């Protein structure tokens, strides 16, 4: 028995994607409602894109676009073509927001429902859907960002701890560099890091959440994951104690790294995505490895939260949908059996009321 | 100049 | 090995 449920969704081939057109510039993946794909046809570009609720169904429409981005939850779509920002709602054939900015972004992303977050050379910006905002800038990049290929950017629920994170070759191999910023403290700290993602997480005997940031990184030491509590705690809570734990990566897979990370608070549970598809499932308290294996032959290059399951979604280069959650009846038995770790068992059993700690 | 047309 | 999906 697993621990994880893995489900294949769709095959976007079997959608007349062209299978070029599945990769990180190209395919984007915002959240688990939508996918959207910029495709070349002759010589027109154009965004199909994918509704995860009637996949069957595409829409495809022409741009001038160099990125199209969805809001994670409506018809809304952001595109860029240089400098050039349009948001539109394609369902009211409108245009709600445009703006120039004053120099390429290199990568941006929504961050929440109505803000989308832009990345250039130099700063990160927040821009918000709401009334007549423009972009506000939120901090400068730090130096040891510079050159990195951008691959992400995220912040905890409050938008108050924010993370960029670039990658780069040194000493032939992908070295990870994050760049967390403090909004309140307006300092940045540079952090060798692949894969990140903030959590809330509300310890036993506080009274208040804490914000947790965990990390993944392939470095000089091998794989690590490091789970820690960002900022002061709430007044009268216990600070949580940092975790560090090895993230485990096979000889045959010397130049495999994180890619991505989500982390499920109906589980209390990170799941880590390889480059080369191997998935991670760690204890988000503890940091405790529940499981590995490798569910992808093909490098995956996006993910999202999977709403419906609390998981992780993500597209393969093949262009295969794929998920991975908890499987809530089989989870508690198998840290008991498999594991043979009773105290976790018992502990996530009583921690997300889920079945299976009646025998240890 | 819109960057998204209608299909 | 490998897992396959649902």
């Amino acid at each position: 028995i697993l621990p994880i449920r893995f489900q294949e969704h769709l095959q976007l081939q079997n959608l007349g994607i062209n299978p070029a057109n599945i990769g990180f510039s190209t395919l984007t993946m915002e959240s688990d409602k939508f996918i959207c794909i910029r495709e070349k046809v002759g010589e027109q570009a154009q965004v199909v894109i994918i509704d995860m609720n009637d996949p069957s169904n595409p829409i495809r429409r022409p741009i001038s676009a160099d990125s199209a981005i969805m809001n994670p939850a409506s018809k809304v779509i952001a595109l860029k073509a240089g400098k050039t920002l349009q948001i539109f709602n394609i369902e009211m054939k409108s245009k709600m927001k445009a703006h120039t900015m004053t120099d390429d972004v290199t990568f941006w992303k929504w961050i929440s429902l109505n803000t989308v977050a832009l990345v250039t050379d130099n700063a990160v910006y927040h821009w918000s859907m709401e009334g007549e905002s423009q972009p506000v800038k939120m901090f400068d990049r730090h130096s040891s960002l510079a050159g990195c290929q951008i691959i992400n950017y995220r912040t905890d629920a409050k938008q108050k701890w924010l993370l960029l994170t670039g990658i780069s070759a040194q000493q032939n191999r992908v070295v990870g560099a994050m760049q967390l910023y403090s909004v309140d403290r307006k300092v940045s700290q540079p952090i060798e890091g692949h894969a990140a993602s903030f959590a809330q997480f509300k310890m036993e005997g506080n009274a208040e959440e804490s914000t947790l940031f965990c990390f993944a990184v392939r470095g000089q030491a091998g794989g690590k994951l490091h789970i820690i509590e960002v900022g002061t705690p709430p007044t009268g809570n216990q600070p949580f104690p940092k975790k560090a734990v090895d993230v485990f990566f096979p000889p045959e897979a010397q130049n495999d790294f994180p890619v991505a990370m989500q982390i499920s608070e109906k589980h209390d549970v990170v799941f880590l995505i390889t480059k080369y598809g191997y998935i991670h499932l760690y204890d988000l308290e503890t940091g405790t490895c529940i499981y590995m294996n490798r569910i992808s032959g093909e490098t995956i290059f996006v993910t999202a939260p999977h709403e419906a399951t609390a998981g992780i979604i993500g597209v393969n280069r093949k262009g295969q949908v794929l998920s991975v959650c908890v499987e809530e009846e089989n989870i508690i038995p198998y840290i008991t059996n498999v594991l043979q770790n009773p105290d976790l068992a018992l502990r996530m059993a009583v921690r997300n009321n889920l079945a299976g700690a009646e025998e240890l | 100049s819109d960057i998204l047309f209608p299909a």
